[PDB]
């Protein structure tokens, strides 16, 4: 009892030479996975987040030529483009696009502070006449001033990354021309089912703007006029308006 | 779990607590503050039990060595965000 | 191309080794009321044939006590006789089976070295490949 | 730590992005964890640390441009022809230095052709016959069930009967 | 401490002078650390014309 | 593997004891021959061989070491019984038994492996394009399975040797004697299951046939001793069984035969 | 960083006459770094890519390429756009360095003496 | 798998599934996170008055922990704390990696000749920085006055005519005012003589405190 | 570091079985479970 | 399914040679005059096969053109793979000289019929042309470059014009008859690619990416002199194996002469003797025979 | 503003919303007159489907969506996130009171200061 | 002299995560990638045409056992459903590359009495049923054990495999194909023992057997409480596809 338990405590003093399959799992070995090592793939690149949240090219050989300076590294076009959606209140894509847009505004200090009560109703898409130009210039070969591109007539993949989206980036060279404004609205209907009007709505002599909300006014103002100041600095310690870039009325 | 093992919390906002204390001690002066507050010293024993009624069982539960090391393939297939095999003890 | 022989020699046996096995499955899937179809037998056929062998140095790895039932020797097909690599999956290689026991001390070094020679591991191996092997009628 | 105002200050300390600090078990038997057992992994010392630290990760799940052959497990398998006792030429592979074609004795058929002629000694070679087995030794009891189908057994009122006895 | 190393110890340590990780060969702590023995024989590098 | 019977007992089948008023029931056995050689390697698969046997080589457990000995040699520690290190001469006299060397030097001069292609499978079109040719050779094709279809001397149509079920017998016992009686215990048969493999309800005789898959091992199938007064047999593959469909007895039975029929091919 | 190409036009004298030999510089790197060949599924995120030269972290290949679709962002550095929000963080760091600290190290054809291996 | 380990079909691994990020979920663009993400010489000690700074007894376990807050509440495990805190390494060193300490201009400790001894370097990275402070003040003083930049600003021009009081933002001069030439002596067109800012001597200090 | 931990296992093993052969000899009935590495079966020694 | 075949030998064996030729004709007409049509094609093979005494017998299958649009290829495969069922054979080595090649390359490429074609020997038929492959690899990059928007349209426009200004010719037809078909249905240059030059509906013959899949052991026969089907391109696509050359023949149609009928078979028989199991086995044991005896010679 | 202070909201969780106004105010004076809240904390009860303090704690999603598509011109969402911060407290405390009364029968018996 | 052989032998066991080949090039490592896909494109129709045949084999066997139940041969079922234990005899042959020879004796009559020995095999082959017959309480009718010795034998393994699978998840982890090939093989046993644990609970309880068989969403709920599920084989998207640029390998690309 006293020496057996001692021998039992000698067994615990005995060494334990136990060859292992490989190293002990938590402490020396480790488990790699695809989640640990993966390039950030934004599910939607509206905010053009690659240009801001830079991530090092993980690979060892980084191919950088000289010609990769011309290329305007805009994100790839996402299919099911928001600009062509219509802002009905039952459209499944729209509901997704309704919040994702209001998601992006809160991210960028806009929604609760600069524009307090955004009643996101219409699918605004301010296409800019764009050339994917790397800088303002003249035509190289032709020895000519570049003709200012015409007012955008249709939305298209090429005119995607030159719209006004949720915080995206545009090289100032492209915005130098007045912007084309495509907005679609759904909110006006003859009634809660467009029914029992009995040809009313027709009696409204401005059908495209028959309602008290259907002549729209597009105002563009730049909050950071001198330079982009932090919200938490400017939010409180100054009261100055915004730089009014543009304002069309009676759209 | 055991009132012998204490942490030191520093909560960074000094106004966040001062501007409540000056209320909590202005309300309880007018007799309008409730004594079941979480911060009450003698209530914490019961406070946890109003919200999490079986928290004894959530820390007493002994985990089988299977679930403590969730299938490493669930980590490569990405189901589990990241396997932590050593964080096994419930410090609550 | 010993596997592409094995694979094409399991299907002609998993065909038969299911003919003798559909009965005993039919009896069980009558009281559980599960559906006895391809979606059920395949799950059965994998738990009997496929048995990834663990590194044989863990002790619990060598102690696999579920793919040698009186059943798993009947519905098991002939996969691990046509290629030793299919054999090094189910069991370990004929030598690593020995050395590992000496590794986990289940047999002294001297018990390994002599009985783990290139010749014994040959005539012994071709016994499992044939199924002609000593038994212990009264296992202790 | 030395600040700017010290009587003596030092040059640039090394940015930790190069020559990193491996988080490995302290040699102190108090500062190593519990589950930690001394790593007696016997292994042929790989020299260059590019191929050394690689062992300490487990990347069999990571995507691979190659095909997912089960590697580094099957040692190295030398095929050699094995002429079975009836001349039926198979071909199997072994890891050690096996010669080319190996003559084979004591095959499957030879063992069966051995058990038969040895069962010919007791003369029971011919067969035991079921329809001719009007031997009807049995019994039916309630809480009994087959045992050979243990994973897929089923209990019921099952008839009991003895196995066949083969002298060998 | 015990003579696990018949070889004279060596380590890689930040050489604060160079500001570079360099070798550290062990040596008795008492003695001039830059004797006429620590002069390296001249060599023409694989650079230059 | 098809292991030997390690210790698994054999629970026999038994004469039933409660006469359930046996009805119109026959029991046939669908005899077939195990493949004699392996699946003829498709040339793609040989091009897969040079893939794996390359990859399974260049990713060996011990890469440079040519073998276990070649590894073990590099320490001077041998594996073989006699303690030889240079693995070239372990290949010369593998077994330390010089009689084996004698047993080899005769073989490597006299042995010539057999020919996989049976001349019975050099089929010639001038024979005829008629109803299926008499194919009696069990040596016909060693790659595929060879099933037994037999035609009665009654109506010429083909059938599986089938007999009725006596009262107290099971369906394995019936199928067991179903062959041994019709061959006078002159066959080595192996019925896989203890229950049928298929089932076909007839309207002509109202009869209910229970097919059984059995494997020919040895024994000359004496046909004129069969039950269904057969004209001649046929050892055909799972595939050309479609050829007898014109003369075959029951379209209800033909496909109910192809569906339990195995194959060494599975490309159908 | 090591900015180097795959093909380097290196002169050489054939039959006593100068002729251009397109040098395959790729084989120069892999001899220098035997780590790049021995690729295992974790190595592109490895800490030190080459335990010999722990200094080396990227090798900027600069080879003019004619394919339309350039290299994917896994192997190209983003060199366009406003890389920040609040201030181009160059003009901040452009305040701290001094007009008298190095920007070049031009190799020396004939060195003054054994020390001056390069001129800064 | 139903075949006994003979991996022959579907050998090619199917590429894994992508784990996307929702860029809207992210934190707002933060200026204070714009500055210190890069990594430089140092910030200030976080104290003009030593209060609130940081303790030297915890200056090792910092680096991105300016943001308010383990895998659990805490117990520190006495492992990876006391196993990473004083590694077998990180002892008997002399230069622990750059942690959060406002030591010498480490941005300029890298850019400087190792030739010079220490006590003559820390006195020369300052005379470099002392100029980088004047270059920065002049740009602030010249730009805020709309003046094109001038570097050795004359003390008469400095204190911009009583430090004009900044008339009471900052604006570039029009590009007519711009030009490469920036020394006043070169701007108008005093003696144009040129001399470096400081004398670098590859001499080593002969007083070591120890 | 490697060579010192590979050889020790061979002295650290011979310390175990030699001492456990005696700690079996002393009459201490030592089953396969109570001792450090369970997989040993002393009857094999 | 036609009944018309020319079995060359007296036997037919388990897995004989299934020789194909051009799409013989259309069975819109009776089977008797098209029998004569494929009876002259054999007169080019009746010679070559004689030297190659083939122990398995040898077949010849006729192929019809389609009454419609897509039934040109899918028919012929099911049409061929049926004549493999009416013969009780799978994995038959095949020869090919003409449109009878694409069909094998249409079966050996696509699924649902990859086990009928065991080998594939090309007599003179090019499967791909440098112009057709150097263009399709751009037709895949422009496909993205037409989609992605970073790309500069000066390079995009230049890459498209250089893709039509250097367009793809039809496959050079190694005969005279399907010169219709090779210019009628398979490569109707006004139909195979819409959006001229930019997208080519290669689902009729085979998408070139799938011609980058066929690892059925493939061989090309080539006359030493001026050939069709340049060797330089084919070795790039179908693996680095040199196509054995017919060092005697001048051009195509001279493979079948007496000058080559032996070696155009004495190199083809070497191909059949690469996959017949009994052949490779005898070279296998007799290898290990001559292997082992090297160990008995060194025993002293 | 509401939980860390620990006021004695004696409002049972089934009162109408208009009876959490005296609490919400004491933190939002200098923003809306007290009698102004009773114009916001009634239009919520009238327009939306929410009536009770328990509702505004169980339907924070259904409430906002009402406010977005119906309010948004009068009721400053400041009220709402204030209204949500009290309704998640009054409901909380009533759970802590109702429990405190339900142990006091089971025999736990703690004083006013607990 | 022995511990130096083992020191060289337990070197042979070690399995190391070793590098890709240095000689591999993106020009062949895709060719071998092109081959393997050209194979499962080939073997698919050879497998699709197999599992379709078991869809037919099983159809015949189920409908032949259920016909035996309508033909009134009830007790014939309970002797035909029985597991056929007789292994295919040694006479049963396994095919080889070449046929048997016409009258060949081993070495043409050069007979070695040694290599013809009867010898051993490493596995002792102890099985989960040896604790029943060849153990204490020697069951006289072994292959007909009492059910209660199964309600306990099965309850032994779920207390043993759950312990075997505890250590083998920390002491011998492994991921990838062999991983999901080990979990499946395990989860198929914790399921197979579960339906055994289920039939007994479905057997000795006379209540549940009715409401169990009463509806479907109950068993599919009861099966979900037993851990038994429906194992979903990963579907092969072998289609030639352009993988997203972020799914590229996690190592430096080949040469």
């Amino acid at each position: 009892q006293r020496e057996r338990d001692r021998k039992a405590r000698q067994i615990e003093k005995l060494p334990r030479p136990e060859a292992l399959h490989d190293f002990q799992y938590p402490y020396e070995k480790t488990i790699l996975s695809d989640s640990m090592f993966e390039y950030p793939v934004y599910e939607t690149e509206l905010d053009t987040p690659q240009l801001f949240n830079l991530t090092p090219p993980p690979d060892f050989f980084i191919y950088w030529n000289a010609t990769d300076f011309d290329r305007t590294a805009y994100p790839p076009v996402p299919e099911d483009d928001h600009r062509v959606l219509v802002p009905s209140s039952q459209s499944p894509r729209w509901i997704e696009h309704r919040a994702r847009l209001l998601q992006y505004l809160r991210k960028h200090e806009i929604m609760p502070h600069y524009v307090p009560h955004i009643h996101a109703n219409v699918n605004l898409s301010v296409v800019f006449p764009g050339q994917y130009n790397t800088r303002a210039r003249l035509t190289d070969e032709n020895g000519d001033k570049i003709p200012p591109p015409p007012a955008q007539t249709k939305m298209t993949p090429r005119n995607f990354w030159f719209t006004a989206h949720c915080g995206n980036y545009m090289e100032l060279t492209d915005v130098q021309q007045p912007p084309s404004v495509f907005f679609f609205e759904e909110a006006p209907a003859a009634a809660s089912a467009a029914s029992d009007a009995g040809e009313a709505g027709d009696a409204a002599n401005k059908q495209s703007s028959h309602a008290a909300v259907n002549y729209y006014t597009f105002v563009m103002l730049s909050p950071d006029y001198p330079y982009r100041v932090p919200l938490l600095q400017d939010r409180h310690k100054a009261d100055r308006g915004f730089f009014l870039n543009y304002m069309v009325a009676n759209l | 779990i055991n009132p012998s093992y204490k942490w030191l919390d520093v909560e960074p906002d000094i106004q966040k607590v001062y501007r409540s204390r000056c209320m909590r001690a202005a309300l309880q002066a007018r007799g309008k503050a409730s004594m079941m507050v979480a911060g009450n010293v003698h209530y914490r024993a019961e406070l946890d039990h109003v919200t999490e009624p079986h928290w004894r069982e959530r820390v007493m539960r002994v985990p089988k060595a299977t679930e403590r090391f969730q299938d490493p393939n669930y980590f490569t297939r990405g189901l589990v965000p990241s396997l932590r095999p050593l964080s096994r003890y419930s410090y609550e | 191309m010993n596997d592409i022989y094995a694979r094409r020699l399991a299907q002609t046996s998993m065909f038969h080794q299911l003919m003798r096995s559909h009965g005993t499955l039919w009896a069980a899937t009558q009281v559980t009321k599960e559906k006895l179809n391809l979606a059920f037998v395949k799950e059965e056929m994998m738990r009997v044939n496929g048995r990834r062998a663990m590194p044989l140095l863990i002790g619990a790895a060598a102690n696999e006590n579920l793919n040698d039932t009186h059943f798993t020797h009947l519905t098991e097909h002939c996969a691990w006789t046509e290629s030793a690599r299919a054999f090094a999956v189910q069991r370990q290689t004929p030598l690593t089976q020995h050395i590992a026991s000496m590794g986990r001390m289940a047999e002294t070094i001297t018990q390994a070295k002599t009985a783990s020679t290139s010749q014994l591991l040959f005539n012994e191996h071709l016994a499992r490949i044939d199924g002609i092997s000593e038994f212990e009628e009264e296992p202790f | 730590v030395l600040n700017k105002w010290a009587a003596v200050t030092k040059s640039a300390p090394p940015a930790a992005g190069l020559r990193p600090l491996a988080r490995t078990v302290s040699p102190n038997p108090k500062l190593r964890p519990a589950d930690y057992k001394v790593p007696y992994v016997l292994r042929t010392f790989i020299k260059d640390r590019h191929s050394s630290e690689m062992q300490h990760i487990e990347n069999r799940g990571m995507y691979r441009e190659e095909l997912a052959i089960e590697r580094s497990r099957f040692p190295r398998m030398q095929k050699t022809l094995t002429i079975q006792t009836d001349g039926s030429l198979n071909e199997r592979e072994f890891e050690f230095a096996v010669p080319p074609v190996v003559m084979l004795f004591q095959d499957r058929l030879s063992a069966h052709r051995q058990r038969q002629v040895a069962l010919a000694k007791i003369g029971k070679l011919k067969r035991v016959k079921s329809w001719e087995t009007s031997v009807r030794g049995k019994e039916s009891l309630n809480p009994v069930c087959n045992a050979l189908v243990f994973p897929y057994c089923v209990p019921k009122k099952m008839l009991v009967r003895p196995r066949i006895v083969d002298p060998l | 401490r015990l003579d696990a190393t018949g070889r004279k110890l060596q380590k890689t340590m930040w050489d604060p002078v160079l500001q570079r990780y360099t070798l550290m060969k062990e040596t008795k702590v008492r003695g001039p650390f830059l004797t006429k023995s620590n002069i390296a024989r001249k060599v023409d590098f694989p650079v230059g014309a | 593997t098809f292991h030997s019977q390690h210790r698994t007992p054999i629970i026999p089948q038994v004469h039933v004891h409660d006469e359930p008023t046996a009805q119109r029931i026959h029991v046939g056995y669908y005899l077939h021959r195990h493949p004699v050689v392996k699946h003829s390697p498709h040339p793609l698969e040989t091009e897969m061989g040079y893939l794996l046997e390359r990859e399974q080589q260049r990713y060996s457990r011990h890469e440079s070491a040519e073998s276990a000995t070649a590894f073990f040699a590099s320490r001077g520690q041998t594996i073989d019984i006699l303690g030889r290190t240079d693995p070239n001469q372990i290949k010369g006299n593998f077994f330390g038994l010089e009689l084996y060397q004698d047993a080899m030097k005769v073989v490597m001069q006299r042995y010539t492996p057999e020919k996989r292609l049976t001349s019975a499978d050099l089929w010639q079109p001038n024979a005829l394009g008629d109803a299926p040719p008499p194919r009696h050779t069990l040596h016909r094709k060693l790659d595929d399975f060879l099933y037994l279809i037999v035609q009665e001397g009654a109506t010429g149509k083909w059938t599986i040797p089938h007999t009725a079920r006596k009262d107290d017998e099971s369906l394995r016992m019936t199928a067991d004697r179903a062959i041994s009686s019709q061959n006078s215990e002159g066959l080595d048969c192996y019925v896989w299951s203890n229950a049928p493999q298929a089932t076909v309800f007839l309207k002509d005789d109202n009869t209910r046939l229970f097919i059984y898959a059995a494997t020919y091992l040895a024994g000359r199938p004496q046909f004129a001793s069969f039950e269904p007064k057969p004209k001649d047999h046929a050892w055909v593959t799972r595939h050309e069984l479609l050829q007898y469909s014109d003369t075959f007895k029951s379209a209800e039975l033909l496909k109910a035969l192809l569906d339990i029929s195995a194959d060494g091919t599975f490309e159908a | 960083h090591l900015v180097a190409r795959e093909w380097i036009n290196v002169p050489e004298m054939k039959q006593g006459e100068l002729v251009e030999r397109n040098m395959h510089f790729w084989d120069t790197i892999y001899n220098v770094i035997p780590e790049l060949g021995l690729s295992y599924p974790g190595q592109k995120f490895q800490w030190v890519h080459s335990q010999e030269f722990y200094y080396l972290k990227k090798i900027i290949i600069t080879d003019h390429n004619m394919n339309l679709l350039g290299v994917t962002p896994m192997r190209k550095m983003l060199v366009w756009g406003p890389f920040s929000y609040y201030e181009q963080r160059l003009r901040r760091l452009s305040a701290l360095l001094h007009p008298d600290d190095p920007v070049l190290a031009l190799e020396d054809p004939n060195p003054a003496m054994e020390d001056k291996l390069h001129i800064t | 798998m139903l075949y006994g380990g003979s991996r022959v079909q579907y050998l090619v691994q199917p590429p894994f599934t992508l784990h996307k990020i929702r860029s809207e979920n992210l934190p707002p663009p933060s200026l204070y996170a714009e500055r210190h993400d890069l990594g430089l010489e140092m910030q200030l000690p976080r104290d003009m008055h030593v209060y609130n700074s940081i303790n030297m007894a915890i200056q090792r376990q910092v680096g991105g922990d300016s943001s308010t807050l383990g895998g659990h509440a805490d117990g520190f495990d006495m492992g990876a704390f006391f196993t990473e805190q004083h590694h077998p390494e990180r002892h008997h060193n002399s230069s622990l990696p750059y942690a959060k300490h406002d030591t010498n201009n480490v941005l300029a400790m890298r850019l400087f000749p190792v030739n010079v001894g220490v006590r003559a370097r820390t006195e020369a990275i300052r005379i470099r920085t002392d100029d980088c402070l004047q270059r920065l003040r002049d740009a602030d003083l010249c730009a805020k006055m709309r003046l094109p930049l001038e570097h050795p600003l004359p003390l008469s021009r400095r204190s911009q005519y009583a430090a004009i009081h900044r008339v009471r933002a900052a604006a570039h001069p029009p590009p007519s005012e711009l030009s490469i030439v920036t020394r006043p002596v070169d701007r108008l067109g005093a003696s144009q003589r040129w001399l470096p800012l400081q004398t670098l001597k590859p001499m080593g200090h002969n007083w070591s405190a120890a | 570091h490697f060579k010192k931990v590979q050889d020790t296992f061979w002295s650290n093993r011979k310390v175990l079985v030699n001492r456990i052969k005696s700690m079996h000899n002393q009459g201490t009935l030592q089953s396969a479970k109570d001792l450090p590495i369970k997989t040993i079966n002393i009857k094999a020694f | 399914m036609p009944t018309t075949v020319l079995y060359h030998g007296d036997q037919l064996g388990p897995r004989p040679l299934v020789i194909l030729d051009h799409s013989v004709a259309r069975l819109e007409q009776s089977a008797t005059a098209v029998l004569d049509a494929c009876q002259e094609a054999a007169k080019r093979y009746e010679a070559m096969l004689s030297s190659l005494a083939w122990d398995h017998g040898a077949v010849f299958v006729p192929l019809q053109v389609s009454i419609g649009e897509i039934n040109v290829m899918e028919q012929s495969c099911r049409h061929v793979c049926a004549v493999l069922d009416a013969m009780d054979v799978q994995w038959s080595h095949v020869l090919a000289h003409s449109y009878g090649a694409l069909v094998a390359a249409r079966m050996a490429a696509s699924t649902a019929y990859p086990h009928r074609i065991g080998s594939l020997l090309l007599l003179d038929t090019p499967l791909v042309t440098e112009q057709l492959v150097r263009n399709t690899k751009q037709r895949e990059e422009i496909a993205k470059a037409k989609k992605d928007v970073n790309v500069p349209p000066a390079e995009l426009s230049f890459a498209i014009e250089s893709l039509r200004s250097a367009l793809e010719t039809t496959l050079p037809y190694p005969a005279a008859v399907d010169k219709s078909l090779y210019e009628d249905h398979l490569f109707s240059s006004a139909s195979v690619f819409r959006e001229k030059g930019l997208v080519r509906d290669e689902h009729r013959y085979v998408p070139v990416r799938h011609l980058a899949q066929v690892h059925h052991p493939l061989q090309l026969l080539v006359p030493v002199k001026q050939p069709i089907t340049d060797v330089a391109i084919h070795r790039e696509f179908f693996g680095l194996r040199r196509p054995a050359v017919i060092k005697t023949a001048d051009n195509h149609e001279d493979l079948f002469s007496a000058k080559c009928a032996d070696e155009v078979a004495d190199v083809v028989r070497a191909w059949m003797q690469r996959f017949e199991p009994d052949v490779v086995m005898k070279r296998r044991f007799e290898k290990a025979a001559k292997e082992m005896v090297q160990l008995m010679g060194s025993s002293a | 503003y509401y939980a860390e202070v620990g006021q004695a909201y004696e409002t049972p969780s089934h009162f109408p919303l208009s009876y959490t106004a005296p609490f919400i105010y004491q933190y939002t004076a200098q923003c809306w007159s007290r009698e102004d809240l009773q114009s916001y904390l009634e239009r919520i009860e009238q327009s939306s489907g929410l009536r009770t303090i328990a509702d505004a704690a169980s339907r924070r999603e259904a409430l906002y969506t009402w406010w977005h598509n119906a309010g948004m011109n009068v009721i400053p969402l400041g009220v709402l996130q204030h209204l949500e911060l009290v309704s998640r407290d009054i409901v909380a405390q009533n759970a802590r009171k109702s429990y405190r009364i339900e142990q006091h029968e089971r025999g736990i018996l703690r004083t006013p200061e607990m | 002299n022995e511990e130096k052989w083992a020191q060289a032998a337990m070197e042979y066991i070690h399995e190391k995560n070793h590098v890709n080949d240095a000689r591999k090039r993106q020009q062949d490592v895709d060719q071998e990638r092109s081959i393997a896909n050209a194979y499962d494109r080939y073997s698919a129709v050879s497998e699709a045409k197999f599992d379709e045949r078991l869809s037919r084999l099983i159809a015949r066997m189920s409908e032949a056992l259920e016909e035996m139940r309508n033909l009134g041969l009830e007790e014939a079922l309970e002797e035909a459903v029985l597991l056929n234990s007789e292994q295919p005899p040694g006479h049963y042959r396994r095919p080889s590359l070449t046929p048997p020879l016409a009258g060949y004796e081993p070495g043409f009559g050069l007979d070695v009495p040694q290599l013809r020995s009867q010898q051993a095999e490493y596995p002792p082959l102890r099985r989960p049923t040896d604790w029943l017959e060849f153990g204490e309480g020697g069951a006289d009718d072994f292959p007909y054990v009492d059910t209660h010795k199964i309600e306990d034998l099965t309850a032994k393994h779920e207390a043993q495999l759950e312990e075997q699978h505890g250590v083998l998840r920390e002491a011998a982890p492994l991921t990838g194909v062999e991983g999901e090939g080990w979990e499946a093989y395990v989860a198929l046993h914790r399921k197979a023992l579960a339906r055994q644990h289920l039939i007994m609970d479905l057997h000795n309880d006379p209540e549940l057997r009715d409401k169990y068989n009463a509806d479907e969403a109950f068993r599919a709920a009861e099966w979900e409480r037993r851990g038994m599920g429906a194992l979903s084989i990963e579907a092969p998207l072998e289609r030639d596809l352009e993988l997203h640029y972020a799914q590229v390998p996690a190592y430096e690309a080949f040469r």
